[PDB]
Formats: C-alpha cells, sequence, structure tokens
C-alpha cells in the first residue's frame, strides 16, 4: 500500500464543445485543424483516428473519453463512436 | 588584479639647473578634493581677485594679496530629494565683470555675480556641462558633452542658439569652450566635427570634419585631450580630439586646410609661434610655415597631466607628481626646477597680470611667481 | 618531439604502432603531422593517426580527425576506410563502458550514437557494396538496428510499468515502423496487446492479437 | 593501452557475429503495416568480405612519392 | 608560344597543382595580356602575392616564394586572460589558426589583438612580434604583448533623475562606481553588456516605482584613455508617477476569460509596475501552460493619457494549439539506464505539454544530481503545428567513493580498508556503499543496498548490515570484545511531493565481553540491573535490538551536490518495540540549508544544524554504543574523530583475568594504583552541532569549473553532553550534563571532487577553551 501517487495524464485533450463541434464529411485537414494532430493513429487497416483522454489522479477512478474517427481512401470523416468515461 | 600594468612609467625629472629660482610659492586650500576625478577646474582672475572652486560644491572668492577668503559659498541644496544632496562640480570656472559663471556635471550651471549682491541663478542645461563656460557679449557658452552646445543669457539664464553636434559611441570627456571670433563660435566636438557657428539662428558652417578621433578609429590610448580651438587674425587653429592639427583659414567664411600634425593636448599661439603639448606628452613647438616643427623632446613622456601656459617668455607647464617644468631662453635651454606638491596636478594652469596660479588636485590655489 | 628526417620518424612510428606503444605513437604522428601538412605520407599519416586515435580510445578526438579528413578530401580511394572507422568509432562511443566491459546491463544507455553509427554504416554499405569492408558493415547494421529495437523495447517496457500507455502506443509504433525486423519487435507487439486491452481499445487489441499470434510459431 | 593484448579487438565485448537474424514479421490477411519510413534498413545483395576482427582494420598501403 | 615552364621552391603546392591555378598554361599563345593576366592573379589572391615572371623564348619562370606555413603558437604576456581563450576568439571569431601571414598580417593581426584587448574591457599598448623561421618552409611567431590591466576604473553619473539620489540607482548597478571588494555580490568587470544591463535595470527601476513615460535615456561612456578614466553618464528624463486603472483582454483560447480576469484584476489607485505587469504576463503565460498552450502569445501595451495621468493596460492573449509531446529523448546519459531518467520526469509522453511540468523534471534530475546540466529543450518535430520533442542533455560524471588504505602498522601487518560508496550505481540506479575494513584485530563490515525505485510510485527499499567485530585487542582478551551484528531494512516511501518518509525494521545484536574501565559502562549495567563487578573485567553482555526505524526527510535542493537555495531536512528516529534484551528512543535531526546572497550563485551562505537526543526507555538508559560523537568528519572540522563530548572516568583494577601489565594505564597496577581521572571518547545521548559555511570561489582560484571545486570558509559550534549524568558519582571529576562544551572552530575547506580523487583541505583552527579536548588542525577526507 502506498497512501499517494502521481497524477497521469495521457493525450488527446477534449472538452464537450470540442468533441460536439465536428460532424460527417469533414476532410481530415480541417479535422486536424479544430481538434489537434492525433498522436494515437491505427497504422494497419483503415485510415481511423483515434482520440483518447485519460486521466489518473491519486488512486481514485478513471477518466476515458475516446472519439473514434473513420476516415477513408480519400479521407472523409464517417462512422464516429465517441465513448465517454471509460 | 588591476593592477600589474607594466606599461611605460613616467620619465624621471632632468637636471635641476634653472636660471629662476620660484621666489614665492603663496598657497591657499579648502581641504578638497578634485581627488582623482579627470575635470577642468581652475581659478580665473578678473581684477587681481582669484575665483576658485572644486568638486564638493565650494566656491572660495580670493585675491592676490596673500590671499585671504572672500565669499565663500557652497553650493548644494538640502530640500527636495536628499539633505546637503551631494553634488558634484566638474565645472568650468570663468568671470565675466563680477559674475562667476560655473558649469557642473550635474547638469547644472550657477552664475554667482557678486556684483549686486549674491545672484545665484541656476540654469538647467541638458546634458552636464563640462568646459569652460565662454562669455561672448551677451551670451555664455556651454559645450555640454551630450554633444549639445547651449547658449544662454546672462542674469536669468535663457536657453538658445542650442545647436546640436554629433557624438561618437565612447562620447568622450572632450571638452571644448567654443572661442568666440567675429560674430562665429568655433566649437570641437567628440568625433573630430570642428563646427563653426555664426550665429543667425543656430546656423552652423561646416560639410566637412577631421574623420580621425576616438571612437571610430581608436588608436593608441593615450588620445586624451582638451581641445580649444583659438582664433588668431581671421586663422582658426584647431588641434581637435586626436592629433591632426588643421587650420582653417577664414575669407569671408569657413574655409579649411588641414597641414596634420596630431599629437593633442591644448596649446597657446603667440603672433607666429605655437607652443603646444603632446598626447605623447612633448613640448613640440610650431612655426606657421605649414608647420615645420621645432622642439622634438622626449624628457617628459607619459606624465599624466601636462598642460602649458606662458608669460614672459617663460613657458610654464604643469604636470602630475606636483611639479612645475619651467621653459625659458628658448632652445637649447629645456630643464626644470619647481616640486610644489606630493598631490599632483591634473588641471590649467592661469596666467594673467603677471600672476601665475595653478590649482591642485587637492589643495586649492598655489601661486608661483619668478 | 625529435627533428629526424622524415623516413626515419615514420619508420619509427610504424614499429611502434605495430609493437602496441598506442601514446607514444600517437605523439609522433602527431609530429610528422604538424611538420608538414603536405605530402603523400601527410595523407598516410593522417590515416595512420585516426587509426591511432581508434586504438588508443581517444574517441572524441578520433571523431573530429575523421570527420576533418572527410570534409579536407572527399574523393580518395580509402574513403571506405574513413567512413568505416566513423562508424566503428561511434560504435565504439555505444558499448564503451565499466558495464559494456562487463558484459551486462546494457542496450538502453544513451543511443544516439549508435543511432549515428548506423547513419554511417548505412552510408558505406550503400556508396560502396563492392568493398572489403562491406559484410562486417553490414553485421554492424544488423547488430545496431537490434540495438535501437531494444533500447525502444526498454522504454516502453518503462511506460508500461509505469501507466503511460499512450506513449507505450506511440513507442512500439515507432519500432514497428522504424523498423519490424529485430526480435525486439517481435518481443514488444505484446505490449500494444496489453496496452489497447487496457486503455479498452477492443477491436484495436484483438487486431494487434491476431498479427501477434500469426507472427509466433 | 595494451598489455599483450588487443590487435583484434574492439573496446569492451563485441557481438557482431551473435546478431540476432533479421526476420521480418508475416502479415495477416490485409493488416500490412509500412515495412519502413525511415533509414533503418540494410541492402542484402552484399557479401562475402572478411567478417568479424580478421581483417585489415589497419591502415592500408599505398604507393610513397 | 611557351612550351616548357618549371616551377621551383615550392614546397607547399605540387608544380602541377600550380600549373593549374594560375589561369595561363602550355599549349596557348602567351601575349602582354597573358603576362597581365598571371600577374593580376598573382595579385588578387589575397593570400600571396610574389610577382617574378619572366619569359624569355618558350619558358616562363614564375618565381614565387611562400611565407607559408606558419604556426604562431607563442602567447607571452598573458596575466588576465588565457592563451587558451585567446585562440578561442582567434578561431570561433573566424579568424581560426593555419596561416600563412603576408607582411600586412603581422601588423594586422597586432591591431587585432589590441582591439580584443580594447573589448575585455583593458588596453594594451605593445604588441611585437619576432619571426623565427626553422628552414623547410615552417616559421612560428614570438608574440610578446604588454598588459595595462583595468577593469573597474568608474565614475557613474546620472543626470536628470529628480526623484532618486545618485547613490540609491548606482547600488542595482552590475558596474560599481569604485568601492571596496567588500561590497562585492558575484561578478562586477566592466563590459558593454554590463552596460546594458545596467541601463536595463535603471529603467525597471523608473518603470516598478510608476515612471511610465520614461523609456528615453541617452547613454555616453566618455573614457580618459589613460586605463582608469570611463566615465558612464546616463542622461535620462523622468515622466510622472502614473496611476494603474483598469486593465482589458483580448483573449483568444477554449475559454478561460474567468481565471484569466481574476488573475489581472487591479484594485484602485495602485501605482503603475513594470514588474508587476511583466509578472502579470508571466503568469497569464503559466495559466495556459498549465492547461497545455505552451506557446502562447501575450502582448502587453500600456496606453498614456496624459493631463489625468491615466494608464490602461491592455494585454491581448492568443494560445496556440493544445497537445504536444511526442518523444522524451534524453542524450548524453552514457553510463545510466534512461529508465532511472525518465522515473524522474513528471511530464509524461503522450499528453499535454506544460512548462511547470519540464521545469519540475528539470529540477528533479538536478536533486538526484549524479550528473550536472541544465536543458529542457523542446524542439517541435518537422511538419506538424502540434508534436514537440522534448529534449534533455544531461552531462554524467560519476559520483562514487573508491577509499583505498594501505598500511601502516609495525607489530600489526598492513591493513586493507576499503571505502566505495557508489550512489546511483553507475550500472543502475541503486546506491551501494561498502566499508570493508580489516585492520589486523578489526573486522568492520558495512553493507549498504539501496533501490531508490522498488515500485512505479518511488517507494526505496534499502538495507544496511554491519559486522563489527571490534576488538582493539593487546593479546587475546581483557581488551573490550565487541560483536555487532547488524541487519536493518527500510522501505521508504516519497509523499508531500518533495516528502520522504521511511519505516524500517532493524535486529542489532551486542555481544560485549571484558568490559573496560569506565564507570559509563557500568552505570548502563546497574541501569540494566546485572549487578557487575567493579575491580575485574570478565564481563559478559548479550543483547539483541528489535528498532523499529521511522525517518522523515524533506529535499529542495535547486542542484544535487553543490546545492544553491536548497534545504534539507533529515529525521532519523530509533524506537526499540517491546521484546528485546535492550530497550531506547533515540532522534536524530540534520538541517543542510544552502542560501545564496548573490544571483548568480558563486557565494552562498551553508547552514548545517543537528540535534541528537537519545535516552532509554523507562526504567533503562540509552546504551552506550549509540552515543553520539563529533568532529573530525563533515560535523566539527579542528578536532580528532569522534572526539567531542564527555570523557569517561576509569575506576581501578589490579586484576581483570591477568589484567595485562605495562598497558592500559590510568588506574591499572603499572600506573597509579588509586583513582584516575580518565580522559577518552565515550559520546553523550545528545548532540548539537551547529556550522555556518561561506561558499566563495575567491579570485584567487581558476573559475574554468564551478562543478569540481567549493571554497568554504566556515564557524561551526558543537556540543555533546549526557543528560543521564550526576554528581553523587562524579563529584571530583567534570560534570557533564550542561551544554556547555560549545566548540568553536573556523577553517577553510577546498573541496575538490573530481570524482575519484579529491585534495580535502580542512584547516581548522578550534579556539573555545574548554578541558579535556583533543585537536587537529589538518583534515584530508576522501
Amino acid at each position: 500500500r502506498v497512501v499517494y501517487r502521481p497524477d497521469i495524464n495521457q493525450g488527446n485533450y477534449l472538452t464537450a464543445n470540442d468533441v460536439s463541434k465536428i460532424r460527417v464529411g469533414m476532410t481530415q485537414q480541417q479535422v486536424a485543424y479544430a481538434l489537434g494532430t492525433p498522436l494515437m493513429s491505427d497504422p494497419f487497416g483503415t485510415n481511423t483516428w483515434f482520440y483518447v483522454f485519460r486521466q489518473q489522479p491519486g488512486h481514485e477512478g478513471v477518466t476515458q473519453q475516446t472519439l473514434t474517427l473513420t476516415f477513408n481512401s480519400s479521407g472523409v470523416l464517417t462512422n464516429i463512436d465517441n465513448k465517454p468515461a471509460l | 588584479f588591476n593592477s600589474e600594468e607594466d606599461v611605460v612609467k613616467m620619465s624621471p625629472l632632468p637636471t635641476v639647473e634653472n636660471q629662476f629660482t620660484p621666489t614665492t610659492a603663496w598657497s591657499t586650500s579648502v581641504g578638497s578634493g578634485i581627488g582623482n576625478f579627470y575635470s577642468n577646474l581652475h581659478p580665473a582672475l578678473a581684477d587681481n581677485v582669484v575665483y576658485a572652486a572644486d568638486r564638493a560644491g565650494l566656491v572660495k572668492a580670493l585675491n592676490a594679496d596673500d590671499g585671504k577668503e572672500i565669499w565663500s559659498v557652497s553650493l548644494a541644496e538640502k530640500d527636495g530629494w536628499f539633505s546637503k544632496e551631494p553634488a558634484l562640480l566638474s565645472g568650468g570656472v570663468t568671470v565675466s565683470g563680477g559674475h562667476v559663471y560655473i558649469g557642473s556635471e550635474k547638469a547644472q550651471v550657477y552664475a554667482l555675480n557678486t556684483s549686486d549682491g549674491t545672484v545665484a541663478w541656476q540654469t538647467k542645461v541638458a546634458g552636464e556641462a563640462l568646459s569652460r563656460p565662454v562669455v561672448s557679449d551677451g551670451l555664455v557658452l556651454i559645450h555640454t558633452s551630450n554633444g549639445q552646445l547651449q547658449a544662454l543669457n546672462e542674469a536669468d539664464g535663457a536657453v538658445k542658439w542650442t545647436v546640436n553636434l554629433d557624438m561618437p559611441s565612447l562620447s568622450l570627456r572632450g571638452e571644448s569652450a567654443p572661442t568666440t571670433a567675429f560674430g562665429a563660435a568655433v566649437v570641437g566636438g567628440d568625433n573630430g566635427r570642428v563646427s563653426a557657428v555664426l550665429m543667425e539662428q543656430g546656423q552652423m558652417i561646416w560639410q566637412q570634419r577631421i574623420s580621425q578621433a576616438t571612437g571610430s578609429t581608436e588608436i593608441d590610448r593615450l588620445s586624451d585631450v582638451d581641445t580649444t580651438p583659438v582664433v588668431v587674425n581671421g586663422v582658426v587653429f584647431a588641434l581637435a580630439y586626436n592629433g591632426n592639427l588643421t587650420a582653417l583659414d577664414l575669407r569671408s567664411g569657413q574655409i579649411m586646410w588641414k597641414r596634420e600634425l596630431g599629437s593633442v593636448n591644448d596649446f597657446i599661439v603667440d603672433g607666429n609661434r605655437i607652443y603646444l603639448v603632446d598626447q605623447n606628452d612633448r613640448v613640440m613647438a610650431l612655426t606657421i610655415d605649414g608647420g615645420v616643427t621645432l622642439w622634438t623632446q622626449s624628457d617628459l613622456l607619459h606624465r599624466l597631466l601636462t598642460s602649458p601656459v606662458l608669460y614672459n617668455g617663460n613657458l610654464v607647464v604643469g604636470d602630475s607628481e606636483g611639479y612645475l617644468h619651467w621653459i625659458n631662453v628658448e632652445d637649447g635651454r629645456f630643464v626644470a626646477q619647481q616640486k610644489v606638491d606630493s598631490s599632483g596636478f591634473q588641471t590649467e594652469p592661469v596666467a594673467a597680470d603677471g600672476k601665475l596660479l595653478i590649482q591642485a588636485k587637492d589643495g586649492t590655489v598655489y601661486s608661483i611667481t619668478r | 618531439v625529435p627533428d629526424n628526417p622524415p623516413n626515419e620518424i615514420y619508420a619509427t612510428a610504424q614499429q611502434k604502432l605495430q609493437d602496441g606503444n598506442w601514446r607514444q605513437a600517437i605523439t609522433q604522428l602527431e609530429a610528422l603531422d604538424n611538420r608538414y601538412p603536405f605530402g603523400p605520407y601527410s595523407q598516410q599519416v593522417q590515416l595512420d593517426l585516426i587509426y591511432a586515435y581508434y586504438k588508443n580510445a581517444d574517441l572524441p578526438l578520433a571523431q573530429a580527425a575523421i570527420d576533418r579528413f572527410i570534409r579536407l578530401n572527399p574523393t580518395h580511394p580509402n574513403i571506405d576506410y574513413v567512413m568505416y572507422m566513423r562508424g566503428l568509432t561511434n560504435m565504439a562511443l555505444d558499448d564503451s563502458a565499466l558495464q559494456g566491459f562487463f558484459g551486462v546491463d546494457r542496450s538502453d544507455r544513451d543511443p544516439q550514437h549508435a543511432r549515428a553509427a548506423f547513419s554511417d554504416f548505412s552510408k558505406l554499405v550503400r556508396g560502396y557494396p563492392n568493398s572489403q569492408y562491406t559484410t562486417d558493415a553490414t553485421k554492424r547494421l544488423v547488430f545496431l538496428k537490434d540495438r535501437l529495437a531494444k533500447y525502444e523495447y526498454s522504454v516502453a517496457e518503462y511506460y508500461t510499468e509505469r501507466g503511460a500507455w499512450v506513449a507505450v502506443v506511440n513507442r512500439v509504433e515507432g519500432m514497428l515502423r522504424d523498423y519490424p525486423d529485430t526480435q525486439a519487435t517481435r518481443d514488444a507487439l505484446p505490449l500494444m496487446e496489453n496496452a489497447y486491452r487496457q486503455m479498452q481499445m477492443n477491436a484495436q487489441a484483438e487486431k494487434v492479437a491476431k498479427i501477434i499470434a500469426a507472427n509466433s510459431s | 593501452s595494451s598489455d599483450s593484448r588487443y590487435k583484434r579487438q574492439v573496446s569492451g565485448d563485441e557481438a557482431y557475429l551473435e546478431a540476432a537474424p533479421l526476420a521480418e514479421l508475416h502479415a495477416p490477411a490485409g493488416m500490412i503495416l509500412p515495412v519502413t519510413s525511415g533509414d533503418y534498413a540494410i541492402p542484402v545483395t552484399n557479401g562475402s568480405g572478411a567478417v568479424g576482427k580478421a581483417l585489415d582494420i589497419r591502415p592500408p598501403a599505398q604507393p610513397l612519392a | 608560344v611557351v612550351k616548357d615552364i618549371h616551377f621551383e621552391g615550392l614546397q607547399r603546392v605540387a608544380v602541377g597543382a600550380a600549373l593549374l591555378s594560375m589561369p595561363v598554361r602550355t599549349g596557348d599563345t602567351v601575349n602582354d595580356e597573358d603576362i597581365s593576366n598571371t600577374i593580376r592573379a598573382l595579385f588578387a589572391t589575397g593570400n600571396f602575392e610574389d610577382v617574378r615572371v619572366l619569359r624569355d623564348g618558350d619558358t616562363l619562370l614564375v618565381q614565387v616564394k611562400e611565407r607559408p606555413t606558419i604556426a604562431s603558437i607563442t602567447f607571452s604576456g598573458n596575466k588576465s586572460v588565457k592563451d587558451d581563450m585567446l585562440k578561442q576568439n582567434l578561431e570561433a571569431s573566424g579568424v581560426r589558426v593555419g596561416e600563412s601571414l603576408d607582411r600586412t598580417t603581422i601588423a594586422d593581426i597586432e591591431k587585432g589583438l589590441e582591439d580584443f584587448y580594447y573589448s575585455v574591457g583593458k588596453y594594451s599598448a605593445s604588441v611585437k612580434a619576432v619571426v623565427t623561421p626553422l628552414p623547410r618552409n615552417r616559421v612560428d611567431l614570438k608574440l610578446v604583448f604588454q598588459e595595462g590591466v583595468s577593469a573597474e576604473i568608474q565614475q557613474i553619473n546620472i543626470v536628470g533623475n529628480h526623484a532618486f539620489t545618485t547613490d540609491e540607482l548606482i547600488s542595482h548597478f552590475q558596474l560599481r562606481d569604485e568601492v571596496p571588494w567588500w561590497n562585492v555580490v558575484g561578478d562586477r568587470k566592466y563590459q558593454k553588456q554590463k552596460l546594458a544591463g545596467d541601463l536595463e535595470t535603471l529603467r525597471s527601476y523608473y518603470l516598478d516605482r510608476g515612471y511610465a513615460r520614461f523609456n528615453i535615456d541617452s547613454t555616453q561612456v566618455s573614457l580618459t584613455p589613460d586605463k582608469k578614466g570611463i566615465y558612464v553618464t546616463v542622461n535620462i528624463t523622468e515622466g510622472d508617477q502614473y496611476k494603474l486603472s483598469g486593465v482589458e483582454v483580448s483573449g483568444n483560447l477554449a475559454g478561460h476569460s474567468a481565471e484569466i480576469e481574476q488573475l489581472t484584476k487591479i484594485e484602485p489607485g495602485e501605482l503603475y509596475n513594470g514588474t508587476k505587469v511583466t509578472k502579470m504576463e508571466d503568469d497569464i503565460k503559466k495559466l495556459l501552460g498549465r492547461y497545455g498552450y505552451a506557446y502562447p502569445r501575450v502582448q502587453s501595451m500600456p496606453e498614456i493619457n496624459d493631463a489625468d495621468k491615466t494608464v490602461k493596460l491592455r494585454v491581448n492573449v492568443d494560445a496556440g494549439n493544445r497537445f504536444y509531446v511526442r518523444k522524451i529523448r534524453f542524450e548524453g546519459n552514457d553510463t545510466s539506464k534512461d529508465a532511472v531518467l525518465r522515473r524522474e520526469m513528471r511530464q509524461m509522453e503522450g499528453a499535454w505539454l506544460g512548462s511547470d511540468l519540464v521545469d519540475q523534471g528539470k529540477e528533479r534530475l538536478n536533486r538526484l544530481g549524479f550528473f550536472e546540466t541544465v536543458d529542457t529543450d523542446t524542439q517541435r518535430v518537422p511538419g506538424s503545428p502540434d508534436q514537440v520533442d522534448v529534449v534533455y542533455k544531461v552531462k554524467e560524471r560519476n559520483t562514487g567513493s573508491f577509499n583505498f588504505g594501505i598500511g601502516y602498522g609495525t607489530e600489526s601487518g598492513v591493513s586493507f580498508q576499503a571505502g566505495v560508496q557508489q550512489d546511483n550505481w553507475l550500472g543502475t540506479g541503486y546506491a551501494v556503499g561498502i566499508n570493508g575494513t580489516k585492520n589486523d584485530y578489526q573486522t568492520y563490515a558495512e553493507l549498504s543496498v539501496t533501490n531508490p525505485y522498488f515500485t512505479v510510485d518511488g517507494v526505496s527499499l534499502g538495507g544496511r548490515l554491519f559486522y563489527n567485530d571490534f576488538q582493539a585487542d593487546d593479546a587475546d582478551l581483557s581488551d573490550y570484545t565487541n560483536k555487532s551484528y547488524g541487519t536493518d531494512v527500510t522501505l521508504g516511501f516519497p509523499i508531500n511531493e518533495y516528502n520522504s518518509l521511511r519505516a524500517g525494521l532493524g535486529y542489532v545484536h551486542n555481544s560485549l565481553s571484558n568490559m573496560q574501565p569506565q564507570v559509563a559502562m557500568w552505570r548502563y549495567l546497574y541501569s540494566m540491573g546485572e549487578h557487575p563487578s567493579t575491580s575485574d573485567q570478565d564481563n559478559s553482555f548479550k543483547t539483541d535490538d528489535f528498532t523499529f526505524n521511522y525517518g522523515w526527510t524533506y529535499n529542495k535542493l535547486d542542484r544535487g551536490y553543490f546545492p544553491t537555495d536548497g534545504s534539507r531536512v533529515n529525521l532519523t528516529g530509533k524506537v526499540t518495540i517491546p521484546g528485546s534484551d535492550n530497550e531506547y528512543y533515540k532522534v536524530t535531526l540534520d538541517t543542510a540549508t544552502y542560501v545564496p546572497i548573490d544571483d548568480d550563485h558563486k557565494w552562498v551562505v551553508l547552514g548545517r544544524t543537528r540535534w541528537g537526543y537519545g535516552d532509554g526507555l523507562g526504567g533503562k538508559e540509552m546504551p552506550f554504543y549509540e552515543n553520539f560523537y563529533a568532529g573530525g568528519s563533515s560535523t566539527v572540522r579542528g578536532f580528532q574523530s569522534n572526539t567531542i563530548g564527555p570523557k569517561a572516568v576509569y575506576f581501578p583494577h589490579q586484576a581483570s583475568n591477568y589484567d595485562p601489565d605495562y598497558d592500559y594505564e590510568c588506574a591499572t597496577q603499572d600506573g597509579a594504583k588509586d583513582l584516575c581521572k580518565s580522559d577518552d571518547a565515550v559520546g553523550g545521548n545528545a548532540m548539537a552541532v551547529a556550522s555556518l559555511e561561506f561558499i566563495t570561489p575567491t579570485p584567487f582560484i581558476s573559475d574554468k569549473y564551478a562543478n569540481s571545486v567549493r571554497t568554504s570558509f566556515f564557524w561551526d559550534m558543537g556540543t555533546v553532553w549526557d543528560t543521564n549524568w550526576d554528581s553523587s558519582q562524579y563529584s571530583g571529576y567534570p560534570d557533564y550534563s550542561d551544554p556547555s562544551n560549545i566548540r568553536m572552530s573556523a577553517g577553510i575547506a577546498l573541496q575538490w571532487m573530481s570524482p575519484l580523487g579529491p585534495l580535502v583541505f580542512s584547516y581548522a583552527q578550534p579556539f573555545k577553551k574548554y578541558d579535556g579536548d583533543k585537536a587537529e588542525q589538518f583534515q584530508f577526507n576522501i
């Protein structure tokens, strides 16, 4: 047992407005201009972009909101799945 | 750590033969205080009165009668931003009538009138006045080392003729009191500009200069000098900041010709004979023939001060370590015999009315007479 | 520092080099370098000096001298040898220490020297595939890439230890993209498996599971 | 620098010839990954020369003039 | 048509190379224009020209003599600058030394050196060069240059102020107006950089006091170049005191305007303040940096409205983009698992950059030490508006104590003491210390292995072991036979982000045979109740200690081993749990607070103070083997090791199982047969040592190193006393129950920790008059 630990933050900071603004059909260049250059990409398979916002403080709970986007061969946002809070 | 200087040390004093034994060293003092601050203060002689000063804000009006003190004033205020406000007077001292103009590097020019009471009016000139203020038929000229040349009206102070000379990066301690001549004040500058101000609205009649000085072409660090052009008969001799002697033959306006012969500290001219000292610190004599030198001399190289003054065929030289090298019955005789101080000199000796006077770096005035 | 004739001084220098008095040898070679920067013997002495630096293990001096030589004369039959010792010198900076002589506890110190060595050896092999040093350079490169992969596996291990899951995924990304060849990468892929599973990226984790299962025998 | 040692050796250990052979990762159905994106790749068209510390690491000779 | 051309006396360039070099050659008709071409090609090169072109027929004799090659290596005349620095200011300038030296360049580089001396702040009037040619083509230059040293030759002046004294403004300057040396704080020497610093400082002073209209000031550095006249005159013009009234923010960011506004709220009637507005800027910068925008643009504009003296503060803040870090690269840690250097970072790759977080990282690396270099370069990747790569350049240098002891004994063989204290063990992050001493009759083994990391969080697992076969015997017995079996494991977790709390267990087994004659030991024996003899040494004492070992530590050092701006507190407390053959309660506390006086941190005041209070639990007294000592260490210089403190007095004994004759004086058979006042260090159960050091690289030591020598001048006061003491057993002897044994000692300590060998000079004069002391004026630690 340890009484207290660091607070860990892992990437893709978002806000409610940040996740809300985008919608299907917007090109990935504008998607990046809006959200930021995603740093967790799937390399093998479809041009999909994973958005992860992760934070673990001081032994309590978990904050995991993931916004998965799926661009295609030309690059067009479709099939958005947001899972907030684990 | 700051003192290991293998530089050339002072040459020793030559033989001590001399036809004239100094028969008087009348001395007076305040216990102040030039210190080693390089500045141009010196007593002025007006009607057998010796208006001396020194860098504390002390003005001791003395008279050549064995010299008791008169009119001893302390110029420093107690109000405002400090009590007694320790000032500086690296100032000119000059006299016209009973009007003693002193100018001080706290950006002040005090004028103390011993004429109808004490009219002590302070004009706040820009920069810090450093040259002996010059009286010119209703004007005092102040060549303040911000390159600025103020001109003030007597009895109230009134800024005008506000010329703006050119200053280099080192913006040197070049003092240059403009000599007045035929309504034109010839002022040296800090870069080489020998500007003539022919007062119309403060109109400088010059588009050219001495291209050599300290700051753009630095030389051997010995170009320390007190620069003052001298006008005779219609020719301006200029020895501006670094050594390049120039003749300026004014023919209804400024006309130039540089007969270079360098090494300048300060000089006196008598008709057709020139007596100056060098930055090399030797007393070169010149005849106006293009500048063919006479009197190459070497005995006194690198005496921290050496500044000349003449009276009665006997050239006086005030040097450091408190000596007075006397030149005389013109060469082949050069030797010297005098030692008045262990304090030393850094300031101009003044000869007037047949009386020679010398400030000292500590101890006010030491009149030395044949 | 004698003032012998060039032939005698060079001969003595060579003899001391075969003997193995490397410090003294460096001294007289440097003297022969100063006394003329000209002569075919001058070039031979520059090469001999780079050899002596490498052997005496004066590696910063060796790197500086070899870069100076490759700058000064960029076409020469021995440019192969020049590039080869620059690679070898970066290599020795990578592998020179007490634990690098113990043979234990290495492969994730600073890799910068290893990266520089790999770049240099790649330039060597690509420039001159028909040369004596080529196969040894190929061995250099395979070992060195394995070493880099171990370094990035070690960093990935530390982040998976601490919880920095996205750092884990990015680092193993770097390994897969830059070199999916060495043993370290095949060792690494379960790190993505666990990382995706921890961040609950289920389809992605199943995908990396498929790749690891297919690749392992 | 020597004690009657270190003529065909490098400072520290050597593992030149004990490296694990390169082995490209097999790709499942459609899961390709960029085999490279950088400088870390080796030409295979090469060999064979004097591998290991059995080559004239000393400065090679050339005529003097 | 010239056909045969021979060149001789080249010796630096081959004949063919020269032949191709000049634009003329064989096979072409050489006319007057071609002759002119050859001559002008000789002229225009700018490295060497020597034209002897004789063409009588078809033979072209071009004779050029080469001044090359020359190496100017002889700098004779340095007294304040180092020839390495001169060669730097030749080479890095772009005037590097590969020399041809045409005749002009002789005087040209003479002037260049004189110009360099003009730059450094002094004068040099004479530079004489002598040519030394050795006949191959080789020459060397003898530069004898004469110094005119002068660094601070000022008289500062400020003309125009009417609301501040000259002295007040001149005080804060980095230049000084010819003031004594005990005024110095750091470095003073006059440079154009110093002048610019002074001007900016003066401007800051006015802008802080509230004079907004002042940014206008001319500067004149007038010079009597008699090396002594440097008068700085900064003629300025003050405005008026200006009242701050309201701030407006032009904010371009995802929304924090509430926090920004509440940070920028100025109470009515305040005075404009330059440093206050700058700190407003920086606090907006950090209020963004925490949340990620680690490259915002913040411009603060003051709008001045006269006749009511109003200033309106208008700050426009625009933020960039949010989350950056892509890789955290350490480069330079050639001898240390980066897993160490990465466990340290509180900024974790794959997240949003926080400038304060990587500042925490850099400081934490420093507080571990083990290396010394500042860097947190955040260079951003090519090709993206995000993604910055956090790159540290550490510069490892090995901390490790390799303590060698050879001899020396005459009736005793050559001793072997090895003390190797390695922290952050260059293999790993571990710390192992071994004090293994076999001195011919003494077997003192100390092993200490500690993991600073044993989980991810930071818990530290540290075991210590001492096998102490301490005899210091004469033949085989009756000489204080002592055995110590010491094990202890300490699990210590950091929880207050700078505070470690340690809890450990410890077994200390103490075997005591053939007791020495000290009343202190028999007082302890009576305390335990084991009734002893008083004139016979046949005493045996087996005891085992199960000590709970709790510690606490606060560490905030802006450096590693040479702290500045730091304060570490170290509490260590042994409490023996019930269930042991012995009882005691000991508490130690160290405090090393370095506070810097200078801003440059080349002058520091060390204050280190340590208290120790040990007393046995109810019914017992604290066993003497843990009585504190002092002196002869980094505790109190000016004494032999472990000497300060109460002296134990001996009881008489004329038989101690054959009490050896002609040995062990002070109340034995051979010496005095009756009561003896005995002096020897036994240590007391209370300690207080407080020392202040002055850390000062003096101008007598060459500062090209700021990391390998620390020079201390120290005053230290140390006391050791018993608290369980009486006069019913010590009536005629001195009484040790009051803190009055203060040793005051002052000394110089030159501490040169180049990793492997220190010449740690500690010369201390101890002067506080007290009796029974044992002093020593030379300590060289290791």
